[PDB]
RNA sequence: AAUUUAAUAUAACUAUUAAUAGAAGGUUACUAAUAAAUUAAUAAUUAAUUUUAAAACCUAAAGGUAAACCUUUAUAUUAAUAAUGUUAUGAAUAAUUAUUAAUAAUAAUAAACUAAGUGAACUGAAACAUCU
RNA sequence: AUCAGGAAAAUUAAUGUAUACCGUAAUGUAGACCGACUCAGGUAUGUAAGUAGAGAAUAUGAAGGUGAAUUAGAUAAU
RNA sequence: UAAUCUUAU
């Protein structure tokens, strides 16, 4: 097979943002929480941007009679409502499948399973909704393999101390910019 | 425009006369006017009729 | 008006040689309050052979327009002086900048004290003037007043 | 007039368009301004833009007050002091040794001492037909040095005589503006400095004036990023 | 006390008194005003006590 | 007759020179209906009542601050016998905004204190440092 | 040029 | 010294070839300005390179709207000080002004060329229906 | 009477209130709008002197407005 | 009936 519908469509290059550039006129108001997925989203088969479709669009073609007269029709995919399990989330996640998806979900032994592959087939015929999954899941996996130690209450600590001093020499300080202050550091 | 009422009166000084001022003469310009409107909209036989 | 006459006469006016509109650089130095006057006396002026300018141009039809070309000298002077007054406040904001670079100030204070203070062959009265100059300290109290006390204790126990 | 238009800029596109006419149909422009001005009024010169302008005077090959010869025109070889230029036309204005026409004026335009509306007054004449003189006419002047001049209060160019460059053709001293104006400025007064930059803590003009200053809300002055913005815009 | 023209009217006696403003001054500074004004003429509609 | 000189049926018109015209121009105060309100930039100054009324808000109304002490020797232009003054900032990138040359100005300040510059003091000057 | 040529020519009368 | 002929302009479009590069309109007004540096060759300079000022309102996307208007309130808070007047018991509570620090904002953006989706009919077949 | 009749936006006390912007001409049963025209067409609302009357019918017309981009004569046939 | 699907809170 190919993946032509999904791996033609082109998303605008961003600029790599240096610390010390100009703004943009347009920044927006809440932050990126999802990695950029590197096949955008559908621009046809919307529909399927809300499921896991498995880089199955609706054909067009053309019904034929015995007398050949040619009527155009559309083919579309097998979808299906399911709510299946995740073992890394805990939980049961339901969306809009092909059948031919479901094949393979049960082939590989899970749901997780299925957005973790690490492919380029695979990561095409996730959707931008299957992406985000497969996201979730990873990042999760790694939070369960890697706890944070294996500093806030430092923060905490020092953080009267500071206000304290800051009022000392005449200006007022606040948690969250104390925070913001000492992030990298 | 704003008119407004004040506490105390004013009345303006009185406009020139022709010969004393030389801007506020209003003949020139308006005679100027008068050529241009003659000249412009002088179609034929008017060319020959004396101007005004 | 003007010396209440209705309207003046091409010899009542001032004439082109002999005026001239400001130079940049002879408003940026005059003080802030001159600078307010001459734009409120230029103002003024305005309104004046505006009042002027649309008697001439609404009634009699004139195109003489001496007012007019007075009256945009008097804009050109005008946004020059604004200019000069946006120009002086950039200055102002990037030398405390600079002094807030913190190695830059300590060189630039190290060469004050080198050539003109601890030296002989007027002190007191150039302390007077550096004290309103670098700090907030006039004859109220801040982190930078402090920071200029310290200084100036630090220069006598040298001297 | 009773016109108002003075006080706006209205129909804005209109008046460029008028305004910026294509110079291909400047004849179909000028045509009817010429018949529409009257025989004193109209001069037979081209009346440039202000892009092919004589603004230097080292632009004009000459000054008001000079003395030039005149040639290529009915008074040729005649000496004449140039009075005024006219800055539309690119031209001089000559004294009455210079070129001239008669031509009838009205009542209104009448000098003290005429009989008749019969009038001679002087045309305008380009740099290119006159010829500079020192008695010796000049054929081409160049300029090469530059110097402060005490009485115009300019840096003005040398005027030097073409080939030989020591030959110099000094600039007429123009005459004394007597002013006398209560809107000028004496000289004193003009440029006595009132201010000096002292303080670094106190600035200069107060917080309140800057609005009128600077546009606290300019589209155009664009924020720097930040660590965080960065972040922010970063997935 | 009183009503509120009545108030109004004492306020700008005051201010007349005072050789202040007779009337509330705004907090919005403009120190640099680019605005000019054109003192017109009187119509027969207005007194000497009027200039618009 | 609508005008005494015209006593025949000329092509003019009952008033104006043209009926027809660009009916595509922005609308101003005048037309529209009643409850058509454009406004002229002039009244962002209090705010409105929940009954239609208006209260007006003095920390945001314009006043137009006049100096205390009006030097009126200040003209508006200057006399023309006075050159004008040209300022030279060699060695200094910046110019008039150089960091540099305000610190180099408030040191010659604390040195001198207030001493006139060459233009300032020779009116015959042209050219000047500050 | 005509008008700036009456002016002057006025201007001299005057003085 | 002048005239003529041919070529060249800030001042035509169209076609080809070669080379190079990938670009503001309107509205009406309290009109929407600029200042500088270094290098080159012989003080002013022209040229190159670099910095810098202002720049209203509208042009879907701060929130509206009947484009060039209205409403939000950055000549804002919030805090910390200082000066002023009032209340109640040297300390406390509110208001006004002036410095200092902290908090967000401005989509007018091409058209052709490319890729993808959907995809006619007239017409031709000397008709028409597969086909075109 | 049946035909069964909108929607949505509190009160005392203390302290306030210097009162923003836009509309306002004339035309509007019309020569000033919609009808290619100074077009017997189309165009919403309120007062609409009295005398008369059932009445906003009809007659008159106090006041107000108007008597017009065609006139003068002649008035056959039609 | 933890296939599917409809409704309400
Ligand atoms: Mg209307
Ligand atoms: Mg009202
Ligand atoms: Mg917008
Ligand atoms: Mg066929
Ligand atoms: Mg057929
Ligand atoms: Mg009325
Ligand atoms: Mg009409
Ligand atoms: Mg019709
Ligand atoms: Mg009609
Ligand atoms: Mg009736
Ligand atoms: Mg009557």
């Amino acid at each position: 097979r190919q993946w032509r519908l999904i791996e033609t469509r082109k998303i605008a290059k961003q600029p790599n943002y240096q610390v010390g550039d100009a703004k943009p006129l347009h920044m927006p108001k809440e932050r990126k929480k999802f990695p950029d997925y590197k096949y955008g989203e559908s621009n046809i088969f919307k529909q399927s941007n809300k499921g896991l479709y498995g880089g199955s669009f609706v054909q067009f073609g053309n019904n034929i009679s015995e007398s050949k007269a040619k009527t155009r029709k559309k083919w579309l995919p097998n979808v299906v409502k399911k709510g299946l399990w995740s073992e890394t989330l805990n939980r049961k996640i339901s969306i809009k499948m092909t059948a031919k998806v479901l094949k393979t979900i049960s082939k590989e032994g899970g749901i997780d399973n299925y957005l973790t592959k690490e492919k380029s087939a695979r990561i095409k015929e996730l959707g931008p909704t299957g992406w985000k999954l497969r996201y979730r899941v990873l990042k999760r996996k790694d939070e369960i393999e890697n706890p944070p130690h294996k500093r806030r209450r430092l923060m905490s600590f020092l953080y009267p101390l500071e206000k304290l001093e800051y009022r000392s020499v005449g200006k007022d300080l606040n948690y969250k910019k104390f925070v913001e202050l000492f992030a990298d550091v | 425009k704003m008119t407004i009422e004040m506490e105390e009166p004013f009345i303006w000084p009185e406009e020139p006369r022709p010969d004393e001022n030389s801007f506020w003469d209003s003949t020139t310009p308006d005679n100027m006017e008068k050529y241009r409107e003659e000249r412009l909209n002088c179609l034929g036989s008017d060319a020959n009729k004396p101007g005004t | 008006f003007s010396n209440k006459k209705f309207i003046r006469s091409a010899d009542d006016l001032p004439p082109s040689s002999h005026i001239r509109p400001w130079s940049i650089p002879e408003l940026r130095h005059k003080s802030f309050n001159d600078l307010h006057s001459l734009w409120y006396n230029c103002l003024r002026e305005q309104n004046v052979l505006a009042r002027e300018n649309h008697l001439l141009k609404n009634i009699v039809g004139s195109t003489h327009d001496e007012f007019s070309e007075l009256s945009n000298s008097i804009r050109t002077t005008m946004w020059q002086i604004r200019h000069v007054l946006n120009e002086r406040e950039l200055a102002y904001s990037a030398s405390r900048e600079f002094l807030q670079d913190e190695s830059e100030r300590k060189k630039f204070l190290d060469t004050l004290a080198n050539d003109y203070f601890l030296n002989k062959d007027e002190v007191a009265s150039m302390l007077t003037r550096f004290q309103l100059a670098i700090f907030g300290i006039s004859e109220t109290v801040d982190i930078n007043f402090i920071d200029g006390i310290k200084f100036l204790a630090n220069l006598k126990l040298q001297r | 007039s009773g016109s108002y238009q003075h006080l706006s800029n209205v129909g804005s596109r209109v008046m460029k368009r008028l305004g910026n006419r294509p110079k291909n149909f400047l004849p179909h422009s000028e045509k009817f301004i010429k018949k529409s001005t009257p025989e004193f009024m109209k001069s037979d010169l081209k009346e440039v833009d202000e892009k092919t302008s004589f603004k230097s005077e080292k632009e004009w090959k000459f000054i008001p007050g000079d003395r030039v010869v005149v040639m290529s025109g009915a008074s040729k070889g005649n000496i004449a002091v140039i009075k005024s230029f006219d800055k539309r036309t690119n031209s001089f204005i000559l004294d009455e040794n210079g070129p001239t026409k008669t031509v009838p004026v009205p009542k209104q335009f009448w000098l003290e001492g005429q009989t008749s509306h019969m009038i001679t007054i002087p045309v305008s004449i380009l740099g290119k037909d006159l010829r500079l003189v020192a008695t010796v006419a000049v054929r081409d002047v160049s300029f090469n040095g530059s110097y402060y001049d005490a009485d115009y209060k300019k840096v003005m160019p040398y005027r030097c005589v073409k080939g030989q460059p020591d030959l110099i053709i000094p600039w007429p001293k123009p005459d004394p503006i007597d002013v006398q104006t209560n809107l000028a400025t004496d000289p004193v007064i003009a440029r006595e400095q009132t201010f000096w930059v002292d303080s670094v803590v106190r600035n200069p003009i107060p917080k309140k004036a800057i609005p009128s200053i600077r546009n606290p809300h300019s589209k155009y002055k664009r924020g720097t990023l930040t660590a965080k913005d960065i972040a922010k815009l970063v997935a | 006390d009183i009503n509120v023209s009545e108030k109004i009217y004492k306020w700008t006696k005051a201010g007349i008194e005072q050789g202040k403003e007779h009337f509330k001054v705004g907090g919005n500074k403009v120190y640099f005003p680019k605005a000019r004004i054109i003192l017109l003429r009187p119509n027969a509609k207005h007194t000497p006590y009027q200039a618009k | 007759l609508t005008r005494p000189w015209k006593k025949y049926r000329d092509g003019e018109l009952f008033y104006g020179l043209s009926k027809v015209g660009n009916k595509r121009v922005p609308l101003t105060t005048k037309q529209g209906n009643k409850t058509m309100y454009k406004g002229t930039r002039a009244s962002g100054i209090g705010r409105h009542t929940k009954f239609g009324g208006y209260v007006i808000n003095w920390k945001k109304v314009r006043t137009y601050v006049t100096p205390d002490m009006v030097n009126f020797e200040l003209k508006p232009y200057v006399n023309a016998n006075v050159p004008p003054l040209k300022h030279e900032f060699k060695g200094f990138s910046g110019g008039p905004l150089d960091p540099r040359l305000q610190l180099l100005k408030i040191k010659e300040y604390i040195v001198n204190g207030r001493v006139q510059s060459e233009g300032a003091t020779d009116t015959s000057c042209y050219k000047e440092r500050g | 040029d005509f008008m700036s040529w009456f002016k002057r020519k006025k201007q001299e009368e005057h003085q």
